[PDB]
């Protein structure tokens, strides 16, 4: 019984960044893995990265080093920023516990150009 | 139940262990060895009232739940009891999280002490007829 | 990266029969293959882990096997609720990486 809800933009400029946020209710990020998945439109499933208990954390290398990801131990909330965005990252951003179990409503974030 | 070298590497090949993460079956089959001498019934009480259960003395304090740990964590989301069976399933797929961590193996004390930097393709070595 | 072919793209079935999706990883990549469903509007949901652990909540006509870079997904009487789109994941190497995605639809 956990809760994920993802929350940020739908639309914005390129070579700007894209920031968004996963709270997590019933649950603590304590030292828990956490993951971001995005499905490009008329693509598949492509893994983001994700981190981990010592705080490490792993990028897809296809992302170009774009990606930051956080966890907010305060606001029990973790995060994620895609610096120079282009046309190329519109999709629809899905929050989850890396185990694959829970997952957020998965936001739409377009990036009109 | 308690492995025999060979049937340990055979049973962690099977269940996805050789080289996962970068981690060879060597590597796997020596933390087994040093961490609970290849037992699944093994227990170890730490000295902060914490216990280490299960062939690869898992951490009650941030993987499982006993019930017996102060502000334990349940990373894994298990009790504690699912790690002491001759079934290694539940296990491997809680090694496997673990590892998926920066730290790597490092999280075994026994790794780091007798089984990183040395020859751990012996341990599976002369196996399988 | 680990690339993961699904096969076939689309995949047509009739409600109550047999449907077999094929998931081949161009390196072996032992049981760390998962399989994921995703009807249209909501998130992906995990079904069947490690290659042919099940979860329960699922129903009993999914189930997975294989090994190596050969996996397969069974679903045994295909019903209305079935029909959406498949992934399978492997979770052996970083990056992590899906397979383009099976639609089964209806015939």
């Amino acid at each position: 019984q956990v809760q994920l809800q993802e929350s940020g933009p739908g639309l914005m400029k390129p070579s700007e960044t894209l920031s968004l946020t996963c709270s997590v209710s019933g649950d603590s990020i304590r030292s828990d893995y956490w993951s971001w998945i995005r499905k490009p439109p008329g693509k598949g499933l492509e893994y983001i990265g994700y981190v981990s208990y010592s705080g490490s954390t792993y990028y897809n290398p296809s992302l170009k080093s774009r990606v930051t990801i956080s966890v907010d131990t305060s606001k029990n909330r973790f995060s994620l920023k895609l610096n120079s965005v282009t046309a190329a990252d519109t999709a629809v951003y899905y929050c989850a516990r890396w185990d694959g179990d829970y997952w957020g409503q998965g936001i739409l974030v377009t990036v009109s150009s | 139940k308690v492995f025999g070298r060979c049937e340990l590497a055979a049973a962690m090949k099977r269940h996805g262990l050789d080289n996962y993460r970068g981690y060879s079956l060597g590597n796997w089959v020596c933390a087994a060895k040093f961490e609970s001498n290849f037992n699944t019934q093994a227990t170890n009480r730490n000295t902060d009232g914490s216990t280490d259960y299960g062939i690869l003395q898992i951490n009650s304090r941030w993987w499982c739940n006993d019930g017996r740990t102060p502000g334990s964590r349940n990373l894994c989301n298990i009790p504690c009891s699912a790690l002491l069976s001759s079934d290694i399933t539940a296990s491997v797929n809680c090694a496997k999280k673990i590892v998926s961590d920066g730290n790597g193996m490092n999280a075994w004390v026994a790794w780091r002490n007798r089984c990183k930097g040395t020859d751990v393709q012996a341990w599976i070595r002369g196996c399988r007829l | 990266e680990i690339v993961m072919t699904q096969s076939p793209a689309t995949l047509s079935v009739s409600p109550g029969e047999r449907a077999t999706l094929s998931c081949r990883a161009s390196q072996s990549i032992g049981n760390n293959l998962h399989w994921y469903q995703q009807k249209p509007g909501q998130a992906p949901r995990l079904l069947i882990y490690y290659a042919s652990q099940s979860i329960s909540g699922i129903p009993a006509r999914f189930s997975g096997s294989g090994s190596g870079t050969e996996f397969t997904l069974t679903i045994s009487s295909l019903q209305s609720e079935d029909f959406a789109v498949y992934y399978c994941q492997q979770s052996n190497s970083w990056p992590y990486t899906f397979g383009g995605g099976t639609k089964v639809e209806i015939k």
